[PDB]
RNA sequence: AGCUCUGACCGAAAGGCGUGAUGA
RNA sequence: AGCUCUGACCGAAAGGCGUGAUGA
């Protein structure tokens, strides 16, 4: 029954699957690979991975209708709390050859399991750092057009702007997902969005904000501006 | 001024300018690993010197320890992140790379990585074990080879043997020292040695009760010291493996309760499988053995002490009050035990938070 | 749709082990709670082990399925740990409890049982 | 043909005739330290090559050894004493020497007198006894860092650990093999090993339960064995010490049942001193208490008589006999001790045939 | 009272001392040395060393009328077993300054007790080393005019034999004093002095026998010449 | 003239000895030979150590003198062994004996005690 | 001669608490 | 818990033996 056909963002498709239903997607970079084990499809001439909502929280940010998504073919991102990859593996499909990611994790281990992927996908650079310091990093990098941030810590908030002064070039965007009691699990999610919020206003503009529910709980993702 | 590249070393004018570069020559991948971590190399010196000779006193890195061990050099630094340099650099770098560029950050990028990366193991749980029990073995060992080199050496300089009661010292004594008419201020000094230490012993050299010893007594004693000294230095890359593997298999308890008493509750566990595996009771009472008598011989109630409680915060803390605070670390440590065991992710710094804002109380 | 979950629990097959604690709390015991659920399973004590597909952090019971694998015990998966909490001593969540000497409901239990042997593979 | 001066060596024409000489480039104290034991030097084997330039096969030495290592490099030689050579340099020394020739001979005698001989000390009983325990100690060390590289190494290649069972040759495989796909028919011959072992593992290596390590678990490993490979090296030149003093503390005991079992007598003892100073029913039975300690204290073999039953004479002698036997060394090793002590003289070779022919008899 | 006037060997003095009686003596070789502690006399210009047959062997049969001495100014001896010096102090002292001694102690110890003596007294060359093996020694020596042996040891009478093979020189002697339990504690010592002379008489002309008492017990000198 | 022997003893009050031992073997013991003499001086059994200045090699006994010196007991040379050992038990020589307990003899002992404290420099 | 921490209840309140109190 | 070998008598003889037999 599958039919596939283009989604407002560029480089997002929209399935109406089996049944009746509609659920995102993206264009593989490199047909044959899977990545985190996803439901590819086939398309005339070619493979859409979905993207489901319950696992990547940008997935389910873009079908809670996120506004606006600086993240687009040919864009330099640089990626904080990359992981296995099942959240940053679909973003290389968008951002495509003349795109460069530039993912970071801290433990080993997880980061491990990515640096086999991005032989066959090469617009990734796997890069064992710690967000804390950029400039750990300093010299693998270069500036950037969107920051992206996960890694649940309480300190997240302030990474994303040491990162942004680092890297982040005049006028691109960043976006971060927030996990709440990564930064306060005793005081109430919306005063610590709210105060997350103002934090960031203070370097950027914070424009947007948007809640990751039903998928995740108490998360929010914020995009912001670089005056 | 200063910032590096994924290719060279570069120093730029404090306007835009170049200046000059140094390419990397070895293997880019293990330059950058030094100088990336705040580490100085010949690569770096090599270039400043050059700079010195331009007539630069000024001198501007991206690192906090570049410029501070670059003071420990002669000149005089500072630190300032995105500096001129690195934004020179990362702004438009096919400028200084070509038109391949990224190709090449990606080459590097992927080469460091798999370097700094553990290859994929099992074992690697019951490795850690080893290495903390092996540096427990080598804790018998020195002690024994001391006891040995003290008193045999204290036939020839009875006195200096509580003297320098602190061990590491007394061995470098007689493996540089050797006999006991070397023994000079100069040398004495280049020993650690207060001002004092170097009287309250050339004291005794000039008169002693001591025995005495010739270039071949001397020196198979003077080879007794010169073991103790390779098995400290066996000692030290000993946990330097203890607290790199530990990224490898618990960042979180490593990060937590830190590298070594982390691998030591992986050790009396059974490895990690069974340290996830396991509640926070079976947790907190671990090294429970010894706490102190009392019924041994006089008389008095039991109860016990178990590892986790180096935990500065539960050492600094008192009477009446502890042991509540054994109760968390204890729990905080099955989390991440389990998130260790299964994931990797760092989730640390979230339930450390948990835990430091945790159980404040009642006195 | 977490990720420690095996098999795939019916809504009700769930509540029928949901209310097969409540009540076999009564002339018999159970033993609320992970930690000392944990307890029970290394020793045996462990008649079905019940746990909640809510929890989170995810990690906090994902070790108690291969824990009873290994000690050869049945477990079940309540979709609302709220729930278990209340049917079983108190209203305070409980992420997973089990149950030691089902008491009232005693061969009221391995309907469970007989459903989750083949229901996972 | 070849024999050596007090400056160098020289050989000889079959007739008289000069044919070449080697001057000595070092200290010839030193040198000849080395020749005149019957060892082969760098300026002995520059000469036999530069002999077979001028088309020697023939070849004569002054000692069984220059002749037999000869052989066991190369040169086909025979030994005799007081042949052509050595007879022609001291026969008339003055040809070589020059007219003042004896002033030389002196000189480097008494030079090399002073290299073979230990200052003045009235500690050596003592030093040696240290040694003694030192590496008693060196023992317990060594099978403590063996048992640790063992079953650690044994995560990596579990089936070699009864496979290699003499200690020495599994620490030094770890030491140069390194990790288990390294090994091969090759490297492993280099170790000892016949050539049934070189199969029977390497079967091992093909098929295994082995877990995986990497370029650095081995690498902290292999610095384990590197050190058991440095702690043997100490044993050895604990045993070359104790083996010299022995020269100088107890020429006797030390000729007598041996440098090392004389050393461990006088170490049991409290010294030379307390060693002559007491019977010899006080020396007979010593380390009887110390192998007594195996049936109700530690446990062990069915307890053993006394220290000195490891003369091996002692030992290939049965029950029903033995027994009267120590009695009688028993006897010997005390005066051995005060001729040692007072005089030093060796007067071993009288008791020691004494001995020998000793307590002949029943059966 | 002292008188000192020369006695029937070239180097070898006689004194009548304080009361009525005859001693031997010999020429200090270095005045102002005193090796053993003897008791040392001075003459017209120089002094003279007192030597006491107790003490040394050779002093003794030199008082018990030793027929010949091969040892004489000039001579260049083998002294097997030198010891501490007491023995051999003195025949340096008749060798003179054109005589040259060879000694070999074995026990390390003893030998030192020499050795600071040499450095004055010049002609003597202290030589660790042992008799059992010739060869040792091989390149420490130069061919001799008399070998002298006291090394209380079984083989003893070989011993000279294999010397003075290697070393003493045609028609050269040698002198060598024999304990008789050194050999043989059982059997009677002038059985084992004969059996002895037997053993020598192989090799050399044996030219003497004198017994040592009543000096020292059941020793005595044999003196031997090489054919 | 041995060199093991520090004070020059009489050509008497030796046999004095030597004849002070014959009769000191009747009701009081003596320990017969060297061996078990070096035994009594060590534990204190000695009363008085006599020995020999025959002996040979001369350093079988030359550690007697040290040894009593230290255990504060006092000794005599009697100039013959061969004699000494008959006026023990038995013929055959012996090269020490000493006291213990001089029996008959008693008081006839300290004689030479006295002598030798004043002897001996 | 070898083994197991304990499992709802501190807070005046606020409500903190089986995602561990309090007792060890 | 922490520390002590036994002292004239084997050999047919020869005579070997406190400068240790024989018994441990
Ligand atoms: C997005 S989380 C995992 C994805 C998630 N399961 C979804 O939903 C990504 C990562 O952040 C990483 N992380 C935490 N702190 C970090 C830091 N300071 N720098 C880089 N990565 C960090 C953790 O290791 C974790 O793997
Ligand atoms: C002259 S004797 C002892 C002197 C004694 N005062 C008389 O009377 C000297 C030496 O011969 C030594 N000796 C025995 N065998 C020897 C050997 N094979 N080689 C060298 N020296 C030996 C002994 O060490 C002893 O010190």
């Amino acid at each position: 029954m599958v039919e596939v056909k283009k989604h407002k963002f560029p480089g997002v498709y929209v399935v109406i699957d089996d049944d009746g239903s509609e659920k995102i997607a993206t264009k593989n970079l490199v047909p044959g690979q899977r990545v985190y084990g996803e439901r590819v499809i086939k398309w005339e001439g070619e493979e859409y991975r979905i993207w489901n909502p319950h696992r990547s929280k940008l997935g389910a940010a873009i079908v809670n209708g996120l506004k606006n998504f600086p993240i687009k073919p040919g864009k330099s991102v640089l990626y904080l709390g990359i992981a296995s990859g099942t959240t940053a593996s679909h973003v290389s499909d968008i951002v495509g050859w003349e795109g460069k990611i530039y993912g970071i994790e801290f433990s080993p281990r997880v980061l491990r399991e990515l640096v086999p992927i991005v032989e066959e996908r090469r617009n990734i650079i796997p890069i064992l750092g710690d967000a804390t310091k950029p400039e750990e990093y300093r010299a693998l990098v270069t500036k950037v057009d969107v920051i992206f941030e996960d890694v649940a810590q309480p300190t997240q908030a302030k990474i994303l702007i040491d990162n942004a002064k680092a890297y982040l070039k005049r006028g691109g965007y960043g976006m971060i997902a927030v996990k709440s009691r990564s930064i306060d699990v005793t005081k109430e999610p919306e005063q610590v969005f709210k105060e997350v919020e103002r934090e960031l206003s203070e370097y950027f503009e914070v424009i947007e904000r948007l809640n990751l529910e039903p998928y995740e709980k108490d998360h929010a993702l914020f995009v912001v501006r670089k005056p | 001024f200063i910032s590096e590249n994924v290719r060279g070393i570069y120093a730029f004018d404090e306007n835009g300018n170049l200046i000059e570069k140094r390419y990397f020559t070895d293997k880019p991948e293990k330059v950058l690993d030094q100088l990336l971590k705040g580490e100085i190399t010949k690569d770096l010196e090599e270039l400043l010197n050059s700079l010195k000779e331009k007539g630069y006193d000024e001198f501007v890195f991206e690192h906090p320890e570049l410029s501070r061990r670059a003071k420990e050099l002669g000149f005089s630094a500072t630190t300032e992140f995105p500096n001129i340099a690195g934004e020179r650099l990362r702004s438009n770098p096919e400028e200084f790379l070509g038109e391949n560029w990224f190709e090449e950050y990606y080459k590097v990028g992927v080469a460091l990585t798999r370097m700094r990366i553990q290859e994929q193991s099992g074992a690697r749980d019951k490795m850690v074990i080893q290495a903390i029990e092996a540096l427990d073995d080598v804790d018998k060992v020195i002690n024994l080879l001391v006891a040995r080199l003290r008193e045999w050496y204290s036939l020839h300089f009875p006195e200096l043997d509580e003297l320098l009661p602190k061990h590491p010292q007394y061995v470098a004594f007689v493996k540089t020292v050797g006999h006991r008419d070397n023994i000079n201020e100069e040398v004495l000094r280049e020993l650690g040695l207060s001002e004092e230490k170097i009287k309250k012993i050339l004291e005794a050299k000039e008169k002693t009760m001591g025995a005495w010893m010739d270039q071949t007594d001397i020196e198979v004693v003077r080879q007794l010291a010169e073991e103790i000294d390779r098995l400290y230095q066996l000692r030290k890359k000993l946990e330097d493996y203890i607290d790199r593997a530990m990224d490898d298999v618990a960042p979180n308890l490593k990060a937590l309760v830190g590298a070594k008493l982390a691998a030591r509750l992986i050790s009396l566990a059974g490895g990690l499988r069974e340290l996830a595996m396991m509640p926070s009771s079976t947790i907190q009472v671990l090294g429970a053995e010894k706490a102190l008598f009392r019924h041994l011989r006089t008389g008095a109630k039991p109860p016990k002490h178990g590892v986790i409680y180096q935990y500065p915060a539960i050492n600094r803390s008192p009477w009446w009050q502890r042991g509540k605070i054994a109760r968390a670390l204890a729990g905080k440590l099955a989390i991440a035990a389990r998130v260790d065991y299964f994931s990797g992710e760092y989730i640390a710094e979230e339930l450390k938070k948990e835990l430091e804002a945790r159980i404040r109380l009642v006195l | 749709k977490p990720s420690y979950v095996k098999f795939e629990v019916p809504k009700e097959l769930a509540e029928k082990a949901l209310q097969a604690v409540e009540i076999a709390r009564d002339t018999g015991k159970i033993r609320k709670g992970t930690n000392e659920t944990t307890k029970a399973v290394e020793r045996g004590q462990a008649k079905l082990v019940i746990i909640a597909e809510d929890v989170d952090p995810e990690e906090i019971v994902a070790h108690l399925p291969p824990l009873c694998e290994e000690k050869e015990i049945p477990y079940i998966y309540v979709p609302s740990k709220k729930e278990l909490g209340a049917a079983a001593g108190i209203e305070v969540a409980a992420a997973s409890v089990a149950i030691i000497e089902p008491g009232k409901a005693r061969d009221l239990v391995e309907e469970i049982a007989m459903k989750v042997k083949e229901l996972m593979k």
